[PDB]
């Protein structure tokens, strides 16, 4: 399902397949169904060349065409136009053109992807965003790498190598830093590393476990979990002052905090009621309220950017899967169907979830659209991949 | 088979069972090999671990248990530990090991020792350098520090062993061996020299202290073919026994010549041919005599790597009047083998 | 007979080991949630030492 | 347990440990079984490989190590290799093996040898066809080429073995055995004949050359129950020792009767009962006498396949005045077993 | 290494190889330890199975094979099975095992027996409670049913063993041991008592029936450090031999003192020092004498868990005039080890 759309190969072998990137982007959202290349009624190289009747016959009311041309300085011009083939046939609804170096051809494609999607949905595009994750390679000395890549698995790079565990990265709202757990010192610590220069800020090294950092959406605070009290509980640091306040206090285990859009409430996982469930608490007035009553288990939550829903790992009758819970009704919809579904992270527009599974025996991340309509494997890495985290808008 | 390959450590348990029988005219006293049931099972373990990228350590051990024996007092007869050693492999300089292992000269004598059952009689065990012995320290170089491909050399020191019998005893010894393999062709040369202990001198046969062995080997193996020719000479090193006198000792001088030609087929078949000869000289009271002089004609069907069958017919050319009570009778052997 | 088969001369080694590390080969994760099973669990081990001790110590009472 | 199952090859290392003890009045000279600690561990490996769809090859070996011995000179006492053989199983025609294995007559005698520790006394080891011996070549047919289900037969040739003692020696022999299993019931009949060596004839007891054994077995096994009755007769085959004369040899004639009845429970329990008797006739100077005459009463708890405990009380009915110094005392045994 | 971990059952094959050598002045008759190559390989299997959540059963067996021996009649010399037992561990009440295992007193004497090759001389084998013996039934409690952490106790019964030699024989015995480990520190106390057999009493040396052993141990191990001090006294328990008289027996009284101090480094190194002493009293015709009195100075480099090298220099302080023909010479040993 999804809205059918025509994505035509771009006018030029070309250094990169931009039309294929646009099709893949629109498809990954769940909101679009780019027409199979083998069933395109034509390959117009321009809006004038578009024959609307031939697309409307197939139920397509819009067509993406474009051009890639080489520049004398070795850069490339990438341009796209979106042509109405429905109620206003032949009208151009949107278009753009821009110059990129070969290594930014995908970004040029991603640029086109962002605007057409928004034109057709009114939703800001998230195809130029990034994911962070931890890769275990087969190297001996530094088996742990914190890496970042494009959402679709291309353009991978290494951000830091470490001989010890990293987990649960979280982006600053400006996209400039990653928080993470490091054992480089010999025990657990929470640190914030600035990506642009690789500088590492040390955040916390309390007794026992230091884990599960999260940046507030407004950028002022860092939430995380300490078990110094005897069990895991949530704490918040004011990043400007460095002062830490305690939010939860109890014998239960409390971890995996996520921020609500208001930068004042957290969702988190608790065993206070026995099996894991998701709770909500204000970072000031502390008294957790259970919000999950369907199924038998819910955990590892991430609240949407409008706060209207959340995604999480839910267990109902033996099966653990990525699920979505509407926060004002209790209606639960299962999104994923893979095995060992873990560590979900939402795109900044709430339209896609990246997560880890048994796919590739751990070596592959998966995407699932939050409408449930699209699922895919990311390109395989050379190691075990865990703890994905979808960047904010970039 | 590799049973454990984890934690940068790998263990390969390798063991086999052999249902074997020897036939020959008569009771088998004079038969080359013998007669009857010779079934036996061997068990062993090899292990490696890469301590560093450029440094790894390995340990290997093998034991042989014979099944032909009865359950009475003779149950343990023929049961022993063949190999038990360890060592480390550096990246390029080479590798150094210590324990109970084959002597350098065995490296040269390996080319001829390709027969299914018989063969390698000259490579006696617990002998100075020809067979597997305990108390050796060996250094080995592969491709001369990686300088020249296919040319490798080894050096070996032999700690003295004072045992009850001169047959099993020795003293301080040294030896070396070099092997160049090029384009299928192979050449080798090994030399070993050691001093005989007082117990050894006490033997009626044999004279002198310097027990010396050396050997040269040539071969070509490829395209399902294997040719080999080892010529070795020794002084006061080879054991000899006289049934008429019921007295033993060593040979003042010995020359040995071995030749093998085996073909292999795609359908798990390998006919083999081997000529052999050994003449001892300056024997005390026996002058010069031939210890072994025979032809081989045999074959082996290889069902797979883990299953095989074989046969060997030994045409013993030794005469009955031989001056050492040696078996002057032909022989044959038929064997079946499972091995993991 | 048959000893020659295989029996490489020179140094002795067969194939690549599964993992790199001499003493630390596993899969992954460190910082532990204490859960014993989750994605933030480090050990990924169980039935640690269920069996009883069997003569702890070197055990070389006299000498070979 | 299966340690290696790859490349159409499978290896099953099977081994166990048994903490055992024997009790009886007195030191245990006159006790049926003995007295003291009888702890022992057995290790063995079985291996198969499907060479072709219709042809597979197998090799099996087993050894027994005794723990009752000390670390001094008697460490190896009682340590031996029980089974060591190989062979191939064709699809339907049958299977043929060779090595050190049980004799065809053991196939019949298996029904009675279901006891925890004692039992199968008639099936002595290193005896012609009743027990496990070295130098046998056996062919077996399953379901008569797959024609008739449950009816299977085996044939066995026994190469002569000239050992130091008449107890462990034999000569050329042949034998056969057939077993028909129908609806849980089981029937078997086995016969073996061989020639005694000169050492055997030279023994004071025993007379004649054709050493003959044969046996018939019946059983019903189902519903956690196992009934069995084996009657076997032999000539110049069973070994016998006279403490009064301190002389051994063979029995001109022997009849043996064995009866077993064992029940099994869901909760890892298996009570057992066994009657046994053996009468020798035409003994040189002793007429007819009873070698063994006893009842069994025992039990076994099966914690699981890998763990079990058991007890057995042997009511020896043999009298002290028996003319062969046989033990006229009762006995008991208690055992615990771990096995992988 | 763990080779089979399935069906709620787990098997750990553990084995190692050791290329070893002993140096000393002279042939090595008078050397403390000896002289020459002492390479040996040990193989063993451990097995567990959780029958229930609160009840599990285990079986363990170990054997040692020596490589120093030749391939002749002496191949099996020094080859033996060290441990072979089984038993079950309940959740909290405790655990009960039986077989061939270390005596309770070994628990106390374990603190000193941490040396690479030498050490634990007082803990003789096939001795009443100090070393590994066959026919023991042991019960053990960990942390006193989980009541008090770090405090565990064990009790052991020893079935009588009537062997050919008093050195390897024993009788009914009992013993107990308690060990409290707190925060790294450790304290232990063990006591054992048994009756000597007629052969032991019949020995020229030794007098009395009650063979008694007991020991107390203290230690601290942490921060890559290990300190230990065991003091044990025994009556008619320690074996003793007189070369001048070439006669053996047991010691009417014996005091033994052991002290160990070893440091360990992050880079696979562990230097060690050990003092030792044993004085026998009320010896028949020799009054009181010192059996062993020496210093240790040694080290061990740990390449990894599976590979290691080590050296040990034993400063034997025993004088030549010792009244038992004891070796009054120093000694040294150098060893290399692979272990899976």
């Amino acid at each position: 399902s999804g809205r059918p759309i025509g994505v035509v190969p771009f006018q030029w072998a070309a250094p990169e397949d931009i039309g294929g990137i646009v099709a893949a982007d629109l498809r990954n959202s769940g909101k679009f169904n780019p027409l199979d290349r083998a069933r395109l009624p034509q390959q117009p190289g321009s809006a004038q060349e578009v024959q609307p009747a031939a697309w409307s016959a197939l139920g397509i009311d819009a067509v993406v065409v474009g051009q890639v041309t080489p520049n004398p300085d070795g850069s490339y011009n990438v341009a796209y136009q979106l042509v109405d083939t429905g109620g206003a046939p032949g009208t151009v609804l949107a278009q753009n053109s821009y110059k990129v170096n070969k290594q930014w051809l995908r970004y040029a494609g991603h640029t086109a992807s962002d605007e057409v999607f928004e034109k057709l949905t009114g939703i800001k595009g998230a195809f130029r965003t990034r994911i962070a994750y931890v890769v275990q390679t087969n190297g001996g000395q530094f088996p742990y790498e914190l890496r970042v890549s494009d959402y679709d698995g291309y353009n991978q790079f290494v951000v830091h190598r470490s001989p010890q565990c990293l987990m649960s990265p979280a982006w600053s709202p400006d996209g400039s830093k990653l928080a993470y757990v490091t054992f480089e010192s010999g025990r657990s610590a929470l640190v914030i590393q600035t990506l642009a220069n690789g500088a590492v800020r040390q955040v916390a090294s309390f007794p026992r476990h230091n884990g599960a950092p999260a940046f507030s959406p407004d950028g002022s605070k860092l939430a995380f979990a300490l078990s110094k009290t005897g069990s895991l509980n949530l704490y918040v640091m004011d990043l400007a002052s460095g002062q830490i306040r305690q939010v939860t206090d109890g014998r239960s285990n409390n971890t995996e905090p996520t921020w609500f859009p208001d930068s004042q409430n957290l969702a988190f996982t608790s065993d206070q009621a026995g099996r894991p469930q998701v709770y909500k608490v204000n970072i000031n007035g502390g008294a957790p309220q259970r919000i999950t009553w369907e199924g038998s288990q819910n955990q590892d939550a991430d609240v949407s950017s409008d706060g209207k829903f959340m995604v999480m790992v839910s267990s109902n009758g033996g099966q653990q899967h990525i699920a979505k819970q509407d926060l004002a009704t209790g209606g639960v919809q299962v999104l994923s169907s893979t095995f060992l579904d873990e560590t979900p992270s939402l795109a900044p527009n709430g339209t896609m979830v990246i997560y880890s599974s048994s796919q590739g025996m751990g070596s592959v991340l998966n995407l699932v659209s939050t409408d449930g309509r699209f699922k895919a494997r990311l390109p395989a890495t050379d190691g075990q991949v865990k703890f994905p985290a979808w960047s904010p808008y970039l | 088979a590799e049973i454990y390959n984890k934690d940068g450590n790998k263990v390969d348990l390798y063991g086999k069972a052999v249902g074997l029988h020897y036939f020959s005219k008569g009771n088998g006293e004079n038969s080359y090999g013998g007669n009857g049931d010779m079934t036996y099972a061997r068990l062993g373990f090899k292990g490696e671990t890469q301590i560093n990228s450029d440094l790894t350590g390995y340990g290997q051990w093998e034991y042989n248990f014979q099944g032909n024996n009865s359950e009475g007092a003779d149950a343990q007869t023929g049961n022993k530990t063949r190999l038990a050693f360890a060592g480390l492999k550096y990246a390029d300089v080479g590798s150094f090991d210590y324990g109970r292992n084959y002597g350098v000269v065995y490296d040269a004598l390996g080319y001829t020792d390709m027969l299914p059952e018989f063969g390698g009689d000259t490579a006696y065990s617990d002998d100075f350098f020809v067979g597997r012995v305990g108390g050796v320290a060996t250094y080995r170089n592969s491709n001369f520090f990686g300088l020249v491909d296919g040319l490798n050399f080894a050096v070996q020191y032999l700690g003295k062993n004072e045992r009850d019998t001169a047959r099993r005893s020795n003293g301080d010894g040294v030896g070396g061996s070099i092997s160049y393999e090029y384009e299928g062709f192979g050449i080798v040369g090994a030399y070993g020299a050691a001093d005989r202990t007082n117990l050894q001198e006490a033997q009626p046969l044999g004279n002198g202290k310097k027990a010396e062995q050396w050997a040269t080997g040539l071969k070509y193996d490829a395209n399902n073919i294997y040719l080999a020719a080892n010529y070795g000479e020794t002084r006061n090193a080879t054991p000899i026994t006289n049934k008429f006198t019921n007295t033993s000792g060593f040979a003042n001088k010995t020359q040995d010549v071995l030749l093998v030609a085996q073909y292999q087929f795609d359908f798990g078949l390998r006919p083999s041919i081997a000529y052999t000869k050994s003449k001892a000289k300056d024997v005390e009271g026996i002058g010069d005599v031939d210890l072994v002089n025979y032809f081989e004609v045999g074959a082996t069907y290889y069902f797979n790597k883990n299953m095989s069958t074989y046969v060997d017919y030994i045409i013993n050319q030794i005469d009955s009047d031989n001056k050492l009570g040696v078996g002057s009778d032909d022989t044959v052997a038929v064997g079946i083998v499972y091995q993991f | 007979g048959g000893d020659g088969r295989g029996h490489n001369t020179g140094a002795h080694s067969t194939s690549g080991n599964i993992n790199g590390g001499p003493t630390g080969i596993g899969v992954s994760g460190g910082c532990s949630d204490g859960s014993g099973w989750s994605s933030e669990n480090n050990p990924w081990g169980g039935g640690s030492g269920s069996g009883i001790h069997w003569g702890g110590g070197s055990g070389r009472g006299n000498g070979g």
